[PDB]
């Protein structure tokens, strides 16, 4: 309900905001070419910590890794490379560069923590590359290992992060093109041990407009999978695993329109109950659903 | 005088007791009334009503503020299990009582 | 030009185009319990079924949740 507010001090437009995993710091990038890293106190105020160049273009996501392997961040930029940075006993050390693209890197995420140390990328000339650390007390040694092209641009990606052993290893990508043309903008893939390598699972013809953000949902116990989208508008989606690539039963269970603009970003809380948009109109929006599978607002927030 | 072959006893239809202003005293009285004829069911009944039809499993107005306790497995289906059990032996004397406790 | 993140013990980080509420931004985080209480006072081995049952149902009692707590005691 309430609202403070900081002073960024950045030169230039903040692109990415993320948390940690223990909810105590935060990391924010900005098109100045520079990192920071926020600290909460016990009088609740939040200071800058840290702060130094990272890449020569404009800085559009950095994400946090898991404690288990360290403090870790990365981020991609518009000149063409991802960087690994670490902190070492009180400032941050670049431990990689990772060069094999061709175009701008748009996003950037880490796998769950089960499958090991694991990075995914993904670049607007349509392909997305997977890389991995085998031995992750060398943060500086990683390997490519899969490749795959989507066959139109790419915007954004996510991981599913359910824990199950009956859930083979997923991944959903999203394209931004705005041809005249209809095709799909949401493909996924997944990952089959026979033959070691990621097939096309899924596909939603249902979904033509660009899309801008895509976030699946924390498991938490669920026996299926939810999936959130922006695009002009709302949607959300439940894929069923039936009893080769796995067959799934697609539905939608919403579709609003309230933010009457384009929606830039969703979130999800950590049960996986509520979920929250950011639209075009400066204005924040919270959903729920309740024992009837009827999805409502819960909140807005200015 | 063959009354120990029939679902139904004489006794307990003159122990019963039903009264709408305080179900939670009937149950009780109604479990005490069953160890009186011995039957080890009946107590176990009992005792899982009063645990069911308390008042602090009250219903709301608003279906976005909480899941009701009739959805919760513990709710129709168990009564509709027991309900399924007694009517195979023909005991009409504890489904005529359940359901008016529980309406 | 925005930016979001939901991240739990607490409450929401905003990001957004200084425009839309140019060449600059304005963040600003929000504001917006009962599993932390619960997962150090439930009690898991040490004593018979019955005496476990009971003392869990007094915890949520306690707390505010009455449908778990029926459930402890019919089990």
């Amino acid at each position: 309900f309430v609202a403070r507010s900081i002073a960024a001090d950045h030169k230039d437009l903040i692109h990415d905001v993320s948390f940690d995993f223990h909810g105590r710091r935060m990391a924010t990038c900005s098109s100045d070419q520079s990192v920071k890293v926020w600290d909460k106190s016990e009088s609740g105020d939040w200071h800058c910590t840290a702060s130094w160049k990272t890449h020569s273009g404009s800085v559009w996501r950095v994400t946090w890794a898991h404690p288990e392997f360290g403090q870790v961040l990365a981020s991609c930029s518009f000149d063409r490379t991802a960087a690994v940075w670490e902190e070492i006993v009180s400032h941050w050390v670049k431990r990689t560069t990772l060069v094999d693209s061709r175009t701008s890197v748009t996003d950037v995420k880490f796998a769950p923590k089960h499958m090991g140390l694991m990075l995914a990328t993904c670049s607007a000339d349509g392909i997305v590359r997977i890389y991995e650390a085998p031995d992750v007390m060398n943060l500086s040694q990683w390997s490519l290992q899969h490749e795959i092209s989507c066959k139109l641009s790419c915007s954004c990606i996510s991981w599913n992060p359910s824990s199950s052993r009956a859930h083979s290893p997923m991944i959903a990508v999203g394209s931004d093109d705005s041809s005249p043309n209809a095709m799909a903008k949401v493909q996924i893939f997944e990952y089959n041990e026979n033959t070691r390598k990621y097939a096309k699972a899924e596909t939603l013809m249902t979904v033509t407009d660009p899309v801008h953000d895509i976030a699946f949902a924390p498991n938490l116990g669920r026996s299926f999978h939810i999936l959130a989208i922006a695009t002009k508008d709302v949607r959300i989606f439940t894929l069923k695993p039936v009893r080769g690539p796995t067959k799934f039963e697609i539905h939608i269970v919403a579709q609003f329109d309230n933010h009457n603009s384009q929606v830039w970003r969703v979130s999800w809380n950590i049960t996986g109950t509520v979920l929250a948009s950011s639209g075009d109109d400066g204005c924040v929006r919270l959903w729920k659903a309740n024992y009837m599978d009827n999805w409502k607002c819960t909140g807005i927030l200015k | 005088d063959i009354a120990c072959l029939l679902p139904v006893h004489k006794s307990l239809g003159e122990l019963y007791i039903l009264n709408v202003n305080d179900i939670q005293e009937t149950c009780q009285k109604n479990a005490a009334s069953a160890l009186l004829v011995g039957r080890k069911d009946l107590v176990q009944v009992w005792s899982l009503a009063t645990v069911a039809t308390d008042l602090c499993l009250g219903p709301k107005s608003d279906p976005d503020l909480e899941t009701p306790w009739a959805r919760h497995p513990f709710g129709r289906q168990l009564l509709e299990s027991l309900l399924a059990h007694y009517c195979r032996l023909r005991d009409v004397q504890t489904l005529a009582m359940l359901c008016s406790v529980f309406e | 030009p925005e930016g979001l993140c939901y991240g739990l013990f607490g409450d929401l980080a905003f990001a957004a185009k200084e425009s839309l509420v140019l060449a600059s931004s304005a963040l600003s985080v929000f504001e917006t319990r009962w599993f932390v209480d619960t997962a150090e006072r439930y009690a898991l081995a040490g004593r018979p079924l019955a005496e476990l049952c009971d003392h869990n149902a007094k915890v949520a009692r306690e707390l505010g949740r009455n449908q778990v707590a029926q459930t402890w005691t019919m089990l």
